[PDB]
RNA sequence: GAAGGGCCGCGAGCCCCCGCGCCUGGAGGAAGGAGAAGUCGUAACAAGGUAUCCGUAGGUGAACCUGCGGAUGGAUCCCU
RNA sequence: CCCACAGCCCCCGCCGCGGAGCCGAGGGCAAGCUGGUGCCAGCAGCCGCGGUAAUUCCAGCUCGGCGAGCGUCGCGCGGCGCUGCUGCAGUUGAAACGCCCGUAGUUGGCCCCCCGCCGCCACGAGGAAACGGGAGCGCUCCAGGCAGGCCCGUUGGAC
RNA sequence: CAUCCGGUCGAUCCUGCCGGAGCGCGACGCUCUCCCCAAGGACGAAGCCAUGCAUGCCCGCUCACCGGACGCGGCGGACGGCUCAGGACAACGGUUGCACCCCCCGCGGCGGUCCUAGCCGGACACCGCUGGCAACCCGGCGCCAAGACGUGCGCGCAAGGGCGGGCGCCCGGGCGAGCAGCGUGACGCAGCGACGGCCCGCCCGGGCUUCCGGGGCAUCACCCGGUCGGCGCGGUCGCGGCGCGCCGAGGGCCCGACGCCUGGCGGAGAAUCAGGGUUCGACUCCGGAGAGCGGGCCUGCGAGACGGCCCGCAC
């Protein structure tokens, strides 16, 4: 039973979703506390380093974060274990580079490329109301993000579009059947579809169903449930809308590919 | 600890459970003079592969036709026999594979396929050759005489540009 | 040292359980405060460092108080004469400890400078032409440094008067 | 029939397999510990012992010698297998000794022995029988 | 009591017979269920004693079928409060009952 | 506000008594096994020379004998 | 070339050591001729050999198995349907209580088409990897690892 | 990747066991040409330890020497690493909850403080002079700094306490759930403030908690007496026989209690191989416990810490 926090992490009992390879290292990086917990992020240097190759090695990532080339919200941030999460704005103008967060079909991180239209802002889901000091009304949001005195018609579970430069709400989406959704956890990550049933059981966990494009139907927690805009997505999404293909369609693009 | 500690490793080939057996015995010696074989492991290693592949066709043909796991692998399974060239390119049930021996993993090997293009008098001559790098696959020269080739890549086996 | 573990205690069955770790921190305890009515002297309170950085303050004397009167919705600040009644044990009464649930008497002069002619629950005018009027504890002296309550009223009145008449 | 077969009879097969499983006496010998206490050799493949005295339907004196086991000090005795190894051995030496073929029962015509010489004084005795190796530091 | 007291219920709601009535305010609550065994492919029959409070509302013998809430720690066994009591005849054959 | 002191609380170590578990000496007594080519007799296997065996009780150098009741695994599948 | 520096691997030149042991030959179990010794010395997991040809001891010749490895000792699984759920036996080989009543326990004929609950079957959500299985890739092959060429599914690391 | 063989007889058929044949983990013996990978004082001594190393960094404060020393201050040292003694309704694995809880850094908000502010006061460290002592250790006098200490300019604000909904039930800040916040009457002046942060939310972590699983012996058959429950107070971050006083008597057990034993850390997993299974699980990942034995404690958000202190015992 330790007797206070951890603060190292070894590499086999790190997410999969990160894709380490067993035999880089004894050790892999263990992100600081911020927006974005443990299991629902992933360090700024995996991306600096693992994937855009623009360096090889910690300290090349952390004289690059030092000369504060890097924006994550318009805010330059020098943590090389800064946790970077989801629908968020990764610009980078020294090369002219900008990128919104977002999950893949296969459940993983991805990087895509936006316009300047609509990369000032970005979207929250709400989780919480609360009355704080005074009694004044709060909500806080998957990013731990607090704004006080929000409009009533704001409920839980809907999706907030708040500027970056101010950090403002200006509209929210409602939590309704019939408004696309995308699904942030689970078997079922990734996918696009929208809602068709709501079913909620007293003392327990609420069940959401919703139908692909295509056709398909699948089934997931209100936890990990969310709205991206009405009807049709308000932000950009990756090549292919949410659809996950078979295994035998995936070995067909694999063979295709090789 | 070491990060050592965390390679794989595992036996390649598995030992009679009755080893004195005057037909076996006979056999194993008739094979290794026909494919000069060095000693008796390759052998061994050879009914290794044979047995994970006839289970693996046991297993898949349990199963119904239209079963998508069933397809998945014997689609994975034929593909892999055919590009190793163990099975005829004629034959895409999974019935064939069961009927297979270990003859048609020997007759793959690298000194078998040099020796039945004329390049060499005799397997042992073929196995001299390849021990002293005079041999080459495509634009590789490969000094390994268990080393099989694919049915793409055998008429692309040459000599050795460098060989004197 | 002191600790409020379940380790040393027996099972529902009554078999002994074994001693699988050494004592914790988590599990301690502190002697308790005994806060004494004062009846070198003066009010006295401590300060107590808890687990998180947090502040406890104990009394271990004081002599004065805030009572209210709900039904005239009459709350002033009085003077503890001693206590009369507890419902654990005679000799914290003897002894004159504060605790919560204590039953004490306080003088009557804040409450008879004014409202001693107003037509009110006449039980409590009686009193209030006396010098002490019944009332009781509601806060944790020894948690908090306070002793404040409330005047008796109603059925819990009577039923202390009985009890502490016939003595 | 003579066994139980209800569905809900798990229970008694059980407590029956626990209670029978006894009556072996291969399984009491390896599960009881009566005989892992008898044993001289405490589990172990093979003990060290010092020498203390030479002594001897076929009708064939067998050499063999009394070994006092150092890390048990309880007394055995052990046979010495070779064609005229008891040379090699003298009385007050330190010696390696292990099991027969059989674990615990005799092996042979040899009554009550049990353990076998396989070094002495460091040296095996089969490379000192086949003079691989030679005893003139003793 | 969880109608006029001050606890709440909260987490789990199970069923049971009652077994014993002695104490003040509390009773003891028999629960019934199957463990599987895969060596012998079959079940056993197993049982748990669960101790819970009893508020004076509710009145309860021997066999009675009751409903119980889960509540925060009330004493050293006792982490149940009853909610519903189903009334059963006296004299009914004891039968492996579970819920 | 130091040294020091009083009462309570946590609680070491030692003394005393009790219990449990495991090893272990002992005059003498008695059991089993192996070894030898010992002495005394022949109880069983044939109706084994008194058919054999079971339970119980008594007796005798030893095997064993006798009484009461039982079985055939007997030496009889067979008689107004 | 690599390396914090040194090795090692790999590549280019000149010169150039080719070395097999451990068990056994009566049976189980594949593999047989001379010389000694004479129930002695010794072999032998078991059966057994040895008291003048010893197919079994000690030696030479020859032969057999595995092979850069072979043999000995102890433990576990298998052998073993000799622990038996699948799947033992109970007249005579070991083993049906002297008989009856009887609680706990186990097991309980047939019948209502559609309601409630329990078990059951299927699917699904949620929840660490590593190991195991498994798609793809020529570390010269392999044990392995998650890579590589170019015009790359957004290359991939699916499940 | 469903196999049998030799041995009771003058011969024959059975039961039944003895032995052989395979794999894996270790030790011993003989032997060994080249390359790649790779375990390595765990096995009833958690027995005892010379010798060297294993935890530092720096923004703040320079009349030191030529700005670098040193020192005060700040963060960290409670992570990592080793081992398996103890412990058998416990640890542990999966599944709930806190409407009984605490939480540093980091991220985002918020920022009204009752009654010399061109900027307050005194000290010590290093250092100079002077000294004790075998060593370890320190003494006395003396000018000086602060993002250190103390006081404190400031638009009423900490903790706690009294009162404020119904008339069979159900049909917003928020819930499945009368939970929060607020008003008002009394107390109390806590924290921040000489270059402004008290407070709130998230996050990781911890504490306890619901349901199921969780070794053997019946030559252990009855066991417990704060043991079971209720009332009141105290203590705790917090619920609770956690402790105390009073009251009543209960609780567990052949669906195996209690007691005793273990060469007992648990799981993910490993060995073996038709199918069903048997044995092991010190060691790589997770969780737990410990630092000679037994106890106690300061600092700190966080330790009953041992490369932190105090005591007894043995060395
Ligand atoms: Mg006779
Ligand atoms: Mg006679
Ligand atoms: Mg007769
Ligand atoms: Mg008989
Ligand atoms: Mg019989
Ligand atoms: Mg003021
Ligand atoms: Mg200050
Ligand atoms: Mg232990
Ligand atoms: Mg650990
Ligand atoms: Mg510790
Ligand atoms: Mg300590
Ligand atoms: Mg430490």
């Amino acid at each position: 039973m330790a007797r206070g926090v951890r603060k190292h992490l070894k590499r086999l009992n790190a997410p999969k979703h990160w894709l380490l390879d067993k035999m880089g290292g004894i050790w892999a990086p263990r992100p600081t506390n911020g927006p974005h917990g443990l299991r629902e992020c992933i360090p700024l240097i995996l991306i600096l380093r693992n994937r855009l190759h623009y360096a090889n090695t910690y300290a090349e990532t952390s004289m690059i974060l030092q000369d504060k080339n890097v924006l994550i919200d318009g805010k330059p941030r020098t943590d090389p274990t800064f946790p970077v999460g989801f629908m968020d704005v990764f610009e980078i103008p020294k090369v002219h580079k900008t990128f919104r967060v977002l999950y893949d079909v296969k459940g993983r991180f991805t990087l895509v490329p936006i316009q300047s239209n609509e990369a000032g802002f970005k979207l929250c889901r709400v989780q919480k109301i609360f009355l704080g000091d005074k009694g004044m009304p709060y909500l806080s949001t998957h990013d731990a993000r607090t704004i006080r005195f929000p409009h009533p018609d704001i409920k839980t579970n809907d999706t907030i579009k708040i500027n970056l430069k101010t950090g403002k709400i200006d509209e929210w989406y409602k939590f309704d059947i019939g408004k696309i959704v995308m699904v942030t956890g689970g078997r079922n990550c990734g996918r696009i579809g929208t809602i068709q049933a709501i079913d909620k059981h007293m003392g327990s966990y609420t069940m959401i169903r919703m139908k692909d494009t295509e056709g398909t139907e699948f089934l997931t927690r209100l936890c990990n449930v969310f709205v991206i805009g009405n009807d049709s997505p308000a932000v950009a999404i990756p090549t292919t809308k949410g659809i996950r293909p078979d295994i035998i369609k995936n070995r067909e693009l694999r063979l295709r590919s090789i | 600890p070491r990060i050592s500690r965390h390679r794989n490793s595992s036996k390649t080939y598995s030992t009679p459970k009755k080893p004195f057996t005057k037909p076996r015995l006979d056999a194993e010696l008739k094979l290794c003079g026909e494919y000069g074989l060095k000693c008796k492991r390759e052998i061994y290693r050879a009914r290794y592969m044979l047995a994970k592949i006839r289970r693996t066709a046991r297993n898949l043909l349990t199963l119904d036709e239209n079963d998508i796991k069933r397809r998945f692998e014997g689609a994975a399974l034929l593909r892999r026999l055919h590009m190793l060239g163990i099975l005829d390119e004629e034959k895409d049930q999974l019935d064939y594979v069961l009927g297979l021996r270990i003859e048609d993993i020997f007759k793959r090997r690298l000194q078998s396929v040099i020796v039945e293009s004329k390049l060499a008098k005799s397997v042992h001559h073929a196995r001299n050759m390849i021990k002293a790098r005079h041999i080459s696959v495509g634009g590789q020269i490969v000094n390994i005489p268990s080393y099989m080739v694919r049915i793409s890549n055998t008429s692309r086996v040459a000599i050795a540009d460098t060989s004197s | 040292g002191i600790t409020h573990d379940k380790m040393y205690k027996r099972s529902k069955t009554g078999a002994v359980q074994g001693k699988w770790h050494k004592k914790r921190k988590y599990n301690l305890g502190r002697q308790p405060a005994n806060t004494k009515l004062i009846v070198n002297e003066g009010q006295k309170i401590s300060t107590i460092r808890c687990r998180g950085g947090n502040i406890k303050r104990r009394a271990l004397r004081l002599s004065h108080g805030s009572f209210a009167w709900g039904s005239a919705d009459i709350s002033h600040k009085a003077r503890i004469l001693q206590v009369v009644y507890n419902s654990t044990s005679n000799e914290l009464v003897r002894t004159n400890t504060l605790v919560k649930g204590c039953v004490v008497q306080i003088d009557s002069a804040p409450f008879k400078s004014a409202l001693s002619n107003d037509t009110l629950d006449k039980e409590i005018l009686d009193q209030i032409r006396g010098d002490h009027i019944l009332a009781r504890i509601s806060s944790r002296p020894g948690q908090v440094g306070t002793a404040d309550g409330y005047i008796l009223e109603g059925p819990e009145l009577l039923f202390y008067q009985k009890k502490l008449a016939p003595k | 029939m003579s066994k139980t077969s209800g569905l809900y009879t798990a229970r008694k097969l059980r407590t029956v397999r626990r209670v029978n499983r006894w009556a072996d006496k291969k399984y009491r010998k390896a599960h009881l510990g009566t005989w892992l206490k008898a044993n001289p050799l405490e589990g172990a493949c093979m003990a060290r012992g010092i020498v203390t005295q030479k002594i001897g339907p076929n009708s064939a004196v067998r050499k063999a010698v009394r070994v006092q086991l150092t890390k048990n000090s309880k007394k055995i005795t052990a046979f010495v297998p070779r064609d005229g190894s008891i040379t090699y051995i003298d009385n007050n030496d330190e010696v390696l000794v292990a099991g027969f073929g059989r674990a615990g029962r005799a092996v042979g015509d040899i009554p009550g022995c049990r353990f076998k010489v396989i070094k002495v004084a460091g040296i095996g005795l089969l490379a000192l029988f086949l003079r691989k190796r030679e005893k003139r530091a003793r | 009591c969880p109608f006029t007291g001050n606890v709440s219920i909260r987490g789990r709601i199970l069923r049971g017979v009652v077994h014993s009535a002695k104490m003040q305010r509390s009773i003891i609550v028999r629960r019934d269920y199957l463990h599987f065994v895969q060596k012998y492919k079959r079940y056993e029959r197993r049982h748990k004693h669960v101790a819970a409070h009893l508020s004076p509302c509710f009145r309860v013998k021997e066999g009675d079928i009751v409903t119980i809430g889960e509540c925060r720690p009330l004493s050293k066994t006792i982490r149940f409060n009853v909610i519903k009591v189903e009334p059963v005849s006296e004299a009914a054959k004891k039968r492996f009952s579970p819920f």
